């Protein structure tokens, strides 16, 4: 099952990248300001 | 001297023919091995339609396929993918070596992570382990400028190197090719609709395989290395270090230095340098005119499973070539047992 | 057989292109001299002097 | 004699310029399941004015509103079918794909021959003597000049010539005196540029050919035809009878011949003024649509495309200087029965071309093959248990003719 | 990016075409031959009992 | 507004990609399709009964 | 420029055809494998009525 | 040697329409493959490559 | 291969004819050997033959 699990992991990486690109226009940009 | 691009085109065509002539059968074996190992019906190719009349019909002979040559290859692929490896920079016996190495392998890691490095490595290793030849490319893209790792598909029929290069890494290579297929709609999407499409001839595929679409066009990128005379300017600003030699590509006018922190000093020393040009060509003319890439070596990186130099020609091998005959004889034995047993039940 | 009553005979709302011409004389004749000269008071015609 | 290569030998094929140059925009996806087998497009309106010196004349004789149509329809099937022993075929042919390559060619080649015949049969304008070939620059420039003189601007005009004829234009181009780029290109590739004399020129080997058809005698019109806009507002076709012909000849007039009326001239369709061809005015011409026979007494009834409207109650739609009436003198272009391949010139909005998608037959395996935008439906079946499998390929075209007065045939003139 | 995220079991690029494979493709013939052998044994056994 | 994750059924006969895309994750794809089945009652509930 | 939606529609249809054309014989194998593994009667499919 | 048949014309192989070089149609030509000899009566038998099917 | 098409208003090909698959082959053969032969003596090799290549 190693090859199937590896392919699933490398698909999950792409899904996470797509979600990262998507979340900027929905949740807004992030800034670090407390001082 | 061939001022016109036309006269340079047939030289490129002749070089392609010269490179294609010797390295023709080894790539045939590599393609046959990959097709035998992976394609679902590839173990009986060359005898797909075989049979006899049998009284007014034409029954084909029963041909069964029990694939047993892929398990060990899958084991190798799993062993590699379990422990991946990547270029590591080691420091030296200097005062800034450690910090220099840290910055170097930080930048390289960033480039490898924010691009298709993993895909390129995986595909290259898979092709090398299956057929025997693998490759991936290392080009530069703008997004201001960055270096990107891209994979190469069908290396066996897509990558052609200089015939005089005999090293493992093809260091002594003067020119190189990289072919790829394309669809007509993208062909007019890029370039122009005005000229009719023309594709390079190789007589490579359809070699015991079904073809349905003639809608593929073969387009090749071409790499050269040239030694050229270039003059450099040695800026001698006394403040913040004096000696600094730069080439003439960057000028006080091209980049707005305004001599604020730079002095002309001496700008006459001209030295020969090694430069690399890239272009896009087809069977008729130049799709894109040659332009120099920012580097010194051909950005093609070949990967081999097993490689040797036997008789003036490099020969490669993977992990499937040695088990073809026992497998394709076992299949025939199974079929001839099955039909004979089914002939008379009781 | 006899499915003609199911379909309809439609006419698209798009006009085919036609013929036209060009005008060159009106842009080249003199028009500044006879610019508002003929008014209600002047009448049918008006006159200019000769050298 | 047994070792046979699996790679087929090369063959022959023509080229496609008509399907690419004709208008494929208006007639696309409009002949659907609801519109029927034909659909019509609208036509522009024209108006005529009055010249009076009074202003409180609010009650007078005004204009009229007449609406025309241009109807396009579907043609016959383009079918190719083969019967064969499928086992014997599959002895050495994988997936039955060797058949596919030289079949899409026949279907595509035949549609182009049909389009050429329709464009030749429905085109109206004619230029030059059919005997003379094209040798010089004026032979090509005249088509663009005539199209400009008629008054068409919106669109883009085109011309198609035989390959041997282009060799001649390139040979002429090699004789220039100052254009080094043109001279070099013509000397190397024998290639004329894109825009040649104000019109886009094309070279094509695949082009239809026609026969003149035997005729003889000083023809003239017998009965006055009706060419009113109310009569001919839907087709721009009209019928006419001619006398003074030969006693009894079969095939007296073939399809595509040009009949010229001597005393009736063309008009600039906007300003309604006559046309002058440098030294003589241009006469009106019409194209024979269907084959016409000749009976005893020398009377021939024929139908022509292109109408010389001279309506007297709706003058705004006139397209000719005077009305064709009995006793007028007519002639025909060309010689008795020579065969020739005409050279064509046309506007963008002259003829259309569309395709009708075909659904899949129930319980019969099939596929769709695309070839430069043309979809061919292939079906396979095995009716009969004699190992006779059959495959068929289908394509359904549709044609429309917008305005016959914006195209036709042309030849060279001495 | 296009929000379609494909997942492949085993994927390769062989002849200008993407090819995929799972875990059932390789063992179809032995199974569909074993079934036939079992059936042709069963009917023969049922034919003549004693 | 929120981002959601939804499954696709029958991918082999529902998902089609740009033929010129060659990567595993299909980053270099310019268009794509996603087919799914529907019932007449739901097709009337959404959209309309008119077409 | 594809001004009208009707003009945009047949381009989409042609792109769908071009996407379905190459990737055909692989999805048949995938569907056959799924049916063979999961459907109760799929292991003998294609010869259901033989006698 | 080359022999021209005056009254038979070539054809575009796909279209099947005849070939005209301006106003003079192209005539079919063939090539003699083996040496021929003339016997009494002016009769010669020759073998030509390329056929007017 | 070469084919031909049929025309029908509705596509009924019940009573028409259908094309057949006639197979044609072109043959290639071998020619004659080209042979160049030389001979000479050992004494001549020893005392006279220089720059033999």
């Amino acid at each position: 099952s190693f090859i199937y699990l590896d392919n699933m992991a490398k698909s999950l990486k792409r899904a996470g990248e797509v979600w990262l690109s998507m979340a900027r226009e929905v949740y807004g940009s992030e800034r670090e300001v407390r001082i | 001297m061939a001022e016109t691009l036309e006269k340079k085109h047939e030289r490129i065509m002749l070089r392609f023919d010269r490179a294609y002539s010797p390295q023709k059968e080894v790539r045939e074996k590599c393609i046959e091995a990959t097709r035998f190992a992976r394609v679902p019906g590839g173990q009986w190719e060359g005898a797909t339609a075989a049979g006899t009349k049998l009284d007014e019909q034409f029954e084909k002979y029963p041909k069964f396929e029990i694939n047993k040559v892929a398990t060990e290859l899958n084991r190798i692929i799993a062993e590699y993918r379990n422990n991946r490896i990547t270029v590591k920079f080691r420091p030296g016996d200097r005062e800034a070596s450690e910090e220099l190495a840290n910055k170097l392998n930080g930048l390289f890691r960033a480039d490898y992570e924010e691009t298709d490095g993993g895909e390129a490595c995986d595909n290259a290793f898979d092709d090398a382990a299956t057929g025997g030849f693998g490759c991936f490319r290392l080009t530069s893209m703008l997004v201001r400028q960055r270096i990107a790792i891209e994979p190469i598909y069908d290396p066996s029929r897509s990558v052609w190197f200089d015939p005089d290069a005999k090293k493992y890494d093809k260091s002594d290579a003067l020119w190189a090719f990289c072919m790829y297929s394309l669809s007509p709609e993208k062909y007019e999407a890029e370039y122009g609709k005005k000229p009719p499409t023309s594709l390079d001839v190789t007589s490579m595929t359809s070699w015991e395989y079904n073809w349905f679409g003639a809608d593929v066009i073969y387009i090749a990128k071409y790499y050269e290395v040239r030694k050229e005379s270039v003059d450099v300017i040695s800026y001698r600003h006394p403040i913040t270090g004096e000696i600094a030699t730069y080439d003439s590509d960057q000028v006080e006018d091209i980049e707005d230095e305004l001599a604020i922190a730079g002095f002309h000093e001496v700008a006459r020393r001209s030295v020969k340098r090694r430069r690399v040009y890239v272009s896009v060509v087809d069977g008729d003319g130049f799709l894109e005119k040659p332009r120099r890439i920012p580097g010194e070596h051909i950005p093609l990186i070949p990967v081999y499973g097993k490689r040797w130099f036997i008789d003036d020609i490099e020969r490669v091998e993977g992990h499937i070539a040695k088990a073809m005959d026992p497998q394709r004889l076992y299949n025939l034995q199974v079929s001839m047992l099955a039909d004979t047993a089914a002939q008379d039940p009781g | 057989n006899n499915l003609d009553s199911n379909v309809s005979q439609i006419v698209l709302k798009k006009f085919l292109p036609g013929f036209m011409s060009d005008l060159v004389l009106a842009k080249t004749v003199d028009r500044q001299l006879l610019a508002g000269e003929i008014n209600s008071s002047t009448g049918d015609s008006v006159s200019f002097k000769r050298p | 004699s047994q070792i046979v290569l699996k790679k087929f030998l090369p063959g022959f094929m023509s080229d496609l310029v008509l399907a690419k140059t004709v208008d494929r925009q208006l007639l696309a996806g409009e002949i659907n399941s609801s519109t029927g087998d034909s659909v019509s497009f609208k036509r522009p309106h024209q108006f005529s004015s009055l010249r009076t010196p009074t202003g409180d004349i609010s009650g007078q004789n005004k204009n009229n509103l007449i609406s025309g149509k241009a109807t396009g329809r579907v043609g016959n099937y383009i079918t190719v079918a083969v019967e064969y022993q499928q086992l014997e075929e599959a002895i050495k042919l994988n997936q039955l794909e060797e058949i596919l390559a030289p079949v899409r060619q026949r279907i595509v080649t035949d549609l182009e021959t049909e389009l050429a015949h329709f464009m030749m049969n429905n085109g109206a304008l004619s230029l030059g003597s059919p005997n003379t070939p094209i040798t010089k620059w004026s032979d090509v420039a005249q088509t663009a000049s005539f199209l400009k003189d008629l008054g068409v601007n919106e669109g883009e005009n085109y011309a198609v010539m035989d390959p041997w004829s282009a060799q001649r234009l390139a040979d002429a181009q090699t004789g220039l005196h100052a254009s080094d780029q043109l001279v070099r290109t013509a000397w190397e590739n024998a290639q004329i540029p894109t825009n040649f004399g104000g019109i886009r020129a094309l070279m094509s080997n695949g082009l239809a050919s026609r026969t003149q058809g035997a005729f003889g005698g000083t023809l003239t019109v017998k009965t006055q035809p009706t060419v009113t806009y109310n009569a001919v507002k839907d087709s721009y076709q009209f019928t006419v009878t001619l006398t003074g012909a030969t006693a009894s000849v079969t095939g007296f007039l073939k399809a595509g011949d040009q009949v010229k009326f001597t005393n009736t001239y063309w008009l600039q369709q906007q300003t309604k003024q006559a046309l002058y061809n440098g030294a003589t005015p241009i006469s009106f011409t019409a194209t024979v649509t269907a084959d016409a026979n000749s009976d005893s007494g020398g009377d021939v009834t024929v139908t022509l495309s292109g109408v010389p409207i001279y309506d007297t109650t709706n003058p705004q739609y006139n397209s000719v200087s005077r009305q064709v009436e009995a006793g007028d003198a007519v002639s025909v272009v060309g010689t008795a029965s020579q065969t020739m391949k005409p050279n064509l010139f046309y506007n963008k909005f002259f003829c259309g071309l569309g395709s009708i998608p075909l659904p899949k037959l129930h319980s019969i395996d099939s596929a769709v093959a695309t070839y430069e935008g043309f979809s061919i439906r292939v079906h396979k079946y095995a009716d009969g248990d004699a190992n006779v499998q059959k495959m068929r390929f289908d394509l359904l075209p549709a044609y429309v003719c917008f305005n016959p007065h914006m195209g036709g045939q042309f030849f060279g003139n001495p």
